[PDB]
RNA sequence: AUAUAUACAAAAUCGAGAGGA
């Protein structure tokens, strides 16, 4: 799911940068480092909307820098489990399908995908289908599926994904 | 294990790979297909780069099991003059996606007749059961039938049915079907009119307005009559662009009339210039797609991918002749309404799903072609390597080197039969080059090698081979390319084959055993899928699809090996050679790793040919699959001629004048037209029973010669390409006018600047200014690096003109 | 621990403030309009990328204002703001999709008055 | 139509005594 929260952060702003122009600094400083990366805690950090308060900017002793705690708000978005969501599959394996939940990234195994469908490597585009073709899915289909199950990689989010019940798969 | 069925069953190891078995065919099902296969494999595509021969071929492959070679060096009657060796292996290509259209064709059959029985149980199917899914001659007009079929009747299964996205759904439940039967002519017609591109259908007034007719509609998902009126126009609008019949139209029209716009991205703008391969098309503007040139949609599109460009496929207006179609003429003002909307519904149809999907199918359709030529090149210049013939076993010694800068040359004689015999190592300086130089006479003299190959690593190798000629005269002394010899001193086979050596002397002796054969060393060195496509066939290579693309690399390879043929004693004794077993015709890694085996087992040499079923346990389809292709140095053995063809090439040699006779037209042909091609072929309708001309004009030519090798003579390269070898870039990469960073060595009247390249730049005298003049040093301090433009070439010489002046550079 | 399907979320959660794909959207080409001008700015990443397709796939809502009246639909009635977005964003049919899909919509409210709001949100779900 | 090098910190503890300011 996609969220818009509020965060803490601190940046260290060296010498070079007091001067006027200097909390355009502290800013551009937040972007560069916070924007693009992905936490567990909160998931996929889309991207900062609007900061709330730049702090008293404390000179550390020794040193330099200065320290300015900083309080934002940005974008996030989290799977939980036990959701549905649609997603896209990118490609087609015995094991399972990949699909994509926007920027994250989940799987479907074999054994998730239901029974009625079979894998066909043979197929023009791979696929899993059914016999006589009634649902298929294949490569750049949007579906419906259950996040089952999440995992942390690298601060990186990766979701499982289940057919299971009513109303899911092939849209 | 798969293994062991497929090393033990009957049929050819490549047959059992593929994914759609092979099945046998019914001489009705094998008449449509090649007529599918003719006019898909063989008409003209998007952008510019005998059935009954078809039929016979597919008759080959798929009933007798014959591979794509046999079916070419044995029975070419049957399918020459009009299909060769890549034409068959094109066949059978296609022979696979006929299976595919013919498995999912049935299964749409199945589906629909499920559907039509519910239908019966409770619109419907009547020939378009028949009409549609028997006519599908392609894999995207099934997608069409498909999916149209989906739209009406996809509601319906008999877990639950997952709603759809397009909200047709939404609509069909408020009964928008009637608004869109009350448009006029149903889009089966539509289709039509546009099929004839005029109004072969009229349309259907009506006593009402629509709005009118929205009242009745206009309930609860749609208030406000307008808002079934909107519902009713996109409900007409999938009915349209579903429509196979639309569909086929207008997808051709696409083909025909396809414009193609290209703009930079904000990210392409600045790093594109000049010397980005996109330079040529950043911008783009009603380009049309019959004349994107051989790869070049395949760049397009990678740029795209690197997303520093953006692209779009339209036609532009073709909506403007359409809406004539569903229209009508008074101008009751009742009707302008209807025709009104019947406009915007064609609008929505075409700007909304038609143009849209019809874009994507090009687009896929000209990038896979440009996929495919680009695998086509790769092919043909791995011909082009594999296609030449050996040296005139042979002692080669091969010479191969590095920077050099304190780094030492070792040479490699290796023998005929291509195991190296002995190497050596060849390490103020005119005194060090010269006790070199005497050591190598001295290993000259000692072991007499016929040709001494000298690696092309750069300019240095030009130094070597002069070396190396002064030395000789006093034979033969040749440049050999050197690039698959890194490969093999990078691989890991070579510490395996020789755990002592420094990896340079891996380089030697793979050219020379390159130069002994290349086919040979090629296979052994091409040994799986990454190390083949380590090796650079094409500046793209890395962006075709792997799996097609080493096909048509093993393809080539199973060509030569099986025109060259391969004895196996050889491959037994000299454990270099066996690679090659898996290329021929009837083998494979499986099939022949197992003959190698049986064979090294019994410790015994391949006599005979018929010594293969009779000593080891192969099958009838296989040996007569592979059995031509083996050598064996029982004399009609060593030859071309089948072993189904012995007979006749006896009967032919008594009608010389057996062994005395054979032995005789071996010793020479006393009379090569003895024969009368006529009179055998006649006798043949009745001993052999067929056109087997062709066969015996071959049994003739292989009477003459045992094996005559058909690989093309060595010729030492010519100096265009000792220029793009040692230089290592190719005539599209010196772009005249290119700009490159040179280094500047010393005024000889001149400038002499070093290329990276390791070519001499020479700014001329006219930017310089100075021949009898002071020198140009205040121009330029030497020493440094400058870059420049070159303004022309001298690569019989290495020497490249450049430019001072930024009016150039500009 | 976390699970949807019982609504269960970590605290952080909580005060969070959820979105409809098509308020993702128009935010992210907003930050599109940001980024392609004012250069010298570093290029959106391919995760901003990633989440800027998806979104755009299955944005439902193609107007800012349909998006505004779609979510205060959803406000004006006892919902959490989790189910809200579940909702919106995966546009159920029938109500009984809808518990199939939000499982946390259990006993809630009833069959029909669920199925007169997905009809509220269907009909205001604009064409594209 | 030429032109040779590159490795990293070695040396301890306890006790006593004698001195220095």
């Amino acid at each position: 799911m996609f969220y818009h929260i509020s965060l803490e952060h601190e940046i260290l702003l060296h010498p070079r940068y007091f001067g006027p122009n200097l909390l355009n600094t502290v800013k551009q400083k937040l972007f560069t480092e916070v924007e693009g990366t992905c936490t567990g805690k909160y998931g996929f950090v889309i991207a900062v909307t609007t900061i709330d308060n730049i702090g008293a900017g404390v000179i550390q002793p020794g040193r330099g820098f200065v320290l300015y705690p900083v309080k934002y708000k940005a974008i996030v978005f989290r799977p939980f489990k036990g959701e549905v969501v649609d997603a896209v599959v990118t490609q087609v394996n015995k094991v399972g399908l990949f699909t994509e939940i926007g920027p994250m990234s989940c799987f479907i195994s074999r054994h998730s995908i239901p029974s009625e469908m079979e894998f066909d490597p043979n197929s023009n585009p791979p696929c899993y289908k059914t016999m006589d073709e009634d649902i298929v899915i294949q490569q750049d289909d949007e579906i419906r599926l259950k996040i089952v199950g999440t995992r942390v990689d690298k601060n990186d989010i990766f979701a499982i994904g289940s057919l299971m019940d009513d109303y899911l798969g092939l849209v | 294990d798969q293994d062991n069925e497929i090393r033990a069953t009957d049929l050819p190891e490549r047959f059992q790979l593929r994914s759609i078995p092979v099945k046998g065919a019914e001489d009705d099902e094998l008449e449509e297909e090649a007529d599918w296969i003719y006019r898909n494999a063989f008409a003209t595509p998007t952008i510019s780069l005998t059935i009954q021969k078809i039929k016979e071929a597919l008759g080959f492959m798929r009933n007798q099991h014959f591979e794509v070679p046999f079916i070419a060096f044995y029975r070419k009657e049957y399918v020459e003059p009009e299909l060769h060796i890549n034409d068959l292996w094109r066949v059978w290509q296609w022979d696979e996606k006929w299976t595919q259209l013919r498995i999912r064709k049935e299964n749409l059959t199945r589906l629909f007749e499920k559907m039509q029985a519910y239908q019966y149980e409770q619109r419907a199917l009547d020939t378009t059961d028949m009409e549609r899914l028997k006519d599908v001659q392609s894999m995207d007009e099934l997608k069409d039938v498909y999916n149209h079929f989906l739209l009406y009747y996809g509601r319906d299964i008999p877990l639950k049915q997952a709603s759809r996205r397009d909200m047709y759904t939404i609509c069909q439940s408020a009964g928008l079907d009637g608004l869109a039967k009350k448009f006029g002519l149903t889009p089966e017609q539509f289709g039509e009119n546009l099929r004839d591109s005029y109004q072969r259908h009229e349309t259907e007034q009506f006593p009402a307005e629509p709005l009118e007719l929205a009242k009745d509609y206009v309930c609860s998902q749609f208030p406000t009559p307008e808002a079934v009126l909107e519902g009713a126009r996109y409900m007409v609008a999938l009915q349209i662009a579903r429509e196979p019949l639309v569909r086929q139209v207008l997808r051709q029209t696409f083909q025909e009339r396809a414009k193609l716009n290209i703009t930079p991205t904000k990210k392409g703008r600045k790093d594109v210039d000049e010397a980005h391969y996109a330079y040529s098309f950043k911008y783009l503007k009603n380009k049309p797609v019959k004349e994107l040139r051989d790869d070049q949609f395949l760049k397009i599109c990678l740029a795209e991918d690197e997303g520093l460009l953006t692209t779009d496929i339209s036609i532009d207006t073709y909506f403007e002749e359409i809406k004539q179609f569903y229209y009508r003429d008074e101008f009751s003002h009742q009707v302008q309404e209807w025709n009104r909307q019947r406009t915007m519904a064609i609008e929505r149809a075409l700007q909304q799903f038609l143009y849209v999907q019809m874009a994507k199918e090009l687009k896929n359709k000209l990038l896979a072609e440009a996929k495919e030529y680009v695998i086509k090149a790769c092919s043909r210049k791995l011909y082009n390597w594999l296609r030449v013939a050996p040296y005139r076993g042979i002692r080669v010694l091969g010479i191969a080197f590095s920077s050099a800068r304190d780094h030492p040359v070792f040479c490699a004689l290796v023998n005929g039969e291509g195991e190296v015999t002995d190497f050596l190592r060849l390490p103020e300086e005119r005194e060090k080059k010269a006790q070199d130089i005497e050591t190598l006479k001295k290993f000259l003299l000692n072991k007499k090698p016929h040709v001494v190959t000298v690696a092309g690593e750069n300019r240095d190798a030009q130094m070597l081979i002069e070396d190396v000629k002064r030395i000789v005269h006093e034979i033969g002394v040749e440049l050999v390319d050197n690039e698959l010899a890194i490969l093999y001193m990078n691989s890991k086979k070579s510490e395996a084959e020789f755990r002592d050596y420094p990896p340079v002397l891996r380089q030697a002796v793979s050219l020379a055993r390159r130069i002994q054969d290349p086919l040979i060393e090629f296979a052994q060195v091409c040994s799986s899928d990454e190390d083949i496509l380590c090796l650079k066939f094409h500046p793209l290579q890395e962006h075709v699809v792997k799996e097609e693309l080493l096909n048509a690399l093993y393809c080539e390879f199973i060509n030569r090996v099986n025109e060259v043929g391969v004895d196996v004693n050889r491959a037994i004794a000299h454990p270099y050679s066996q690679a090659l077993i898996q290329y021929v015709c009837g083998l494979g890694p499986r099939k022949g790793t197992h003959l190698l085996k049986i064979l090294k087992q019994n410790n015994t040499r391949l006599e005979s040919r018929t010594q293969l079923v009779t000593m080891c346990h192969m099958g009838p389809k296989v040996f007569m699959n592979c059995a031509g292709f083996l050598k064996i140095d029982e004399v009609l053995d060593g030859s071309r001629v089948h072993p189904e063809t012995y007979e006749w090439a006896r009967k032919m040699a008594v009608d010389a004048l057996p062994a005395g006779a054979l032995e005789e037209i071996l010793e020479n042909p006393e009379r090569l037209k003895d024969l009368d091609l006529d009179a055998f072929a006649e006798e043949l309708e009745r001993q052999g029973y067929g056109d087997k001309h062709i066969t015996l004009y071959d049994i003739r030519a292989e009477l003459s010669c045992r094996y005559k090798d058909l690989r093309t003579a060595y010729r030492s390269p010519n100096t265009e390409e000792i220029f793009n070898m040692l230089t290592k870039e190719t005539p599209e990469t010196f772009y005249i006018g290119k700009l490159i960073i040179c280094n500047v060595t010393g005024i000889a009247i001149g400038v002499k600047t070093r290329l990276d390249n390791g070519v001499t730049g020479f700014i001329p005298t006219k930017f310089l200014s100075d021949k009898v003049v002071k020198r140009p040093e205040e121009r330029v301090k030497v020493g440094m690096t400058v870059h420049c433009r070159i303004m022309k070439i001298d690569i019989e010489k290495f020497s490249a003109d450049l430019t001072c002046r930024t009016s150039d550079l500009m | 621990e976390e699970d949807a399907s019982q609504l269960i979320f970590p605290k952080e959660f909580e005060t969070a403030e959820t979105l409809l794909n098509s308020e993702v959207h128009m935010l992210l080409e907003h930050r599109k309009q940001q980024n392609e001008s004012a250069e010298d700015e570093q290029e959106l990443s391919e995760v901003f990328m990633k989440t800027l397709n998806y979104t755009a796939r299955f944005s439902r809502f193609k107007n800012r204002e349909t998006i505004a009246s779609v979510r205060s639909l959803l406000l004006q009635k006892k919902l959490h703001k989790f189910e809200l977005a579940c909702l919106a964003n995966l546009c159920p049919e029938t109500a009984e999709e809808s518990k199939a899909l939000i499982p946390s919509l259990e006993g809630r409210f009833e069959d029909e008055e669920l199925q007169q709001i997905l009809d509220d949100i269907q009909t205001k779900r604009s064409f594209q």
